[PDB]
């Protein structure tokens, strides 16, 4: 019953240019638990946090990776996601308005 | 609180 | 309510590395309050929340104690399930378990639960009666039949009806001024220009707690689901959760649409429209 991740990545507040932040990436729905979850600034991996592996009522697996942020007019945002169901790494943008 | 034991398969 | 205590554990073999690894969480409602992780150092249960970490030294030795049992028995499962199965030794595989109770009206147990799944498939879980399991293959009727015999059920049963629901009254206590006032979304509508028919409106609900929400769109009263989008609610990393719903709208109609937003934490449904 391998299933493809669900991806997300979102601020926690409407983002403003120039003001601080939070940037999340949250990926669920997925089975098996295996994955890999990277938050992007320009291409290149930050430093982020993920939390503790847990699932819905149906077995499906969900992770938040996040990490604090300050959007700009020109740093590009995005999530990276790798799973055995995926031919090819899952990659979302982030924008302000999704 | 977790239950008390947990059972072999 | 009802409102809910729940433990959600994972264990994953890994034979390229002689071990497995335990993860275990704990929720009340919607807010996960313990955790536990085999691979941590020095491995615990640890608080989550603020609230829970007013437990005193025994509860953290004992509920450490607890998990590690869980996790000790549950990688012997692992070996189990995959001669159970005749499975390869290399490969890695997932046992979930998921067990909690509700609060009932006059405080007792609510449809407590158990449900067991190995590699995403059902495996054995706790009937309704809390007195039978069911069984969903042969090698979960082996299991099912020592069960029986040994009235596993009954312990389940016991914790569920009893610790359970006492601990659940004890932590809705413990944290009341964060469990037990719902927390109202902060709505807005925003706009969004396609193309020449296309026009896009989108309807937020920010930090709301419980996670529990209901966000529509209406057309002059009339439902827009079918042609909306709806994303999966999600957390906002500091306890509460958001949710979105948007759908396009022909040049110029924008004032024909509604988003109708419902939650625990408002008075009344609120109804939005672009401003």
């Amino acid at each position: 019953v391998a299933r493809p991740p669900k991806v997300q990545v979102y601020s926690r507040h409407p983002a403003e240019n120039g003001k601080p932040n939070y940037l999340n990436c949250y990926v669920s729905g997925f089975h098996p638990p295996q994955i890999e979850i990277d938050l992007l600034k320009n291409g290149e991996k930050m430093n982020a946090e993920q939390s503790d592996l847990s699932f819905s009522k149906d077995w499906s697996f969900y992770l938040l990776v996040h990490t604090e942020f300050t959007p700009n007019a020109v740093d590009q945002y995005s999530c990276r996601v790798k799973h055995v169901t995926l031919d090819k790494p899952k990659i979302v943008k982030w924008d302000r308005d999704h | 609180t977790m239950p008390p034991g947990f059972e072999l398969y | 309510g009802p409102h809910s205590l729940s433990y959600f554990s994972t264990a994953v073999s890994r034979p390229d590395r002689g071990d497995s690894r335990f993860i275990a969480v704990g929720y009340v409602d919607d807010t996960q309050f313990v955790r536990f992780d085999s691979d941590a150092p020095n491995p615990r249960m640890e608080p989550r929340v603020p609230w829970i970490q007013q437990e005193g030294q025994e509860y953290w030795a004992e509920e450490t104690r607890k998990v590690k049992d869980n996790a000790q028995t549950y990688r012997v499962n692992l070996k189990a399930l995959r001669g159970y199965y005749n499975q390869s030794v290399a490969g890695s595989h997932t046992l979930q378990s998921m067990f909690g109770c509700y609060l009932g009206p006059d405080g007792l147990l609510l449809h407590g639960y158990r449900q067991d799944a190995y590699d995403g498939a059902d495996y054995i879980a706790l009937n309704e009666d809390l007195r039978s399991w069911t069984a969903a293959d042969m090698a979960a009727q082996i299991t099912k039949r020592k069960w029986e015999a040994a009235d596993a059920a009954e312990q389940m049963r016991s914790y569920l009806q009893g610790l359970c629901v006492e601990s659940l009254r004890k932590y809705l206590e413990m944290g009341k001024d964060t469990l037990q006032r719902a927390e109202p979304p902060k709505t807005h509508v925003t706009r969004h220009p396609s193309s020449d028919l296309g026009a896009t409106l989108r309807c937020w609900a920010l930090g709301f707690y419980p996670k529990e929400i209901s966000l529509t769109w209406q057309r002059e009263g009339q439902d827009q689901s079918q042609d909306m989008e709806l994303v999966e609610t999600r957390p906002s990393g500091d306890g509460t959760f958001q949710k979105w719903a948007a759908l396009v709208v022909p040049p110029g109609e924008e004032q024909s649409y509604t988003c109708h937003v419902q939650h625990e934490g408002l008075q009344e449904p609120l109804t939005l429209r672009w401003d």
